[PDB]
């Protein structure tokens, strides 16, 4: 819901933050890295 | 104009007319939260100024 354009690959570093807590939008999540997305929804 | 009610917060819209010309584009302007628009089969014949 916030003005966010790209979500830069730290997000992947978070380990305890996984897919299912990360509240964010669809371009949103698009704008992470095909590995950092891979992590974050599966374990690659 | 009721989609101006929801331009506060709506990302994404898919407005899919089945031949009509979308004449007017006025509303449109207001949809700064948008992200994704789809104007299929608007019969627009010229690049929309309201993108």
């Amino acid at each position: 819901g916030n003005h966010f354009e790209i979500l830069p690959p730290e997000l992947g570093d978070c380990r305890a933050l996984k897919r299912a807590r990360l509240v964010v939008e669809d371009a949103l999540f698009e704008t992470l890295p095909s590995d950092v997305r891979e992590q974050m929804k599966a374990d690659a | 104009q009721a989609v101006v009610d929801v331009s506060s917060h709506l990302q994404k819209m898919c407005i899919h007319n089945d031949g009509t010309k979308l004449v007017m584009l006025n509303n449109l302007k207001k949809m700064t939260n948008l992200t994704e628009l789809e104007l299929v089969h608007c019969d627009l014949e010229r690049i929309p100024h309201a993108v």
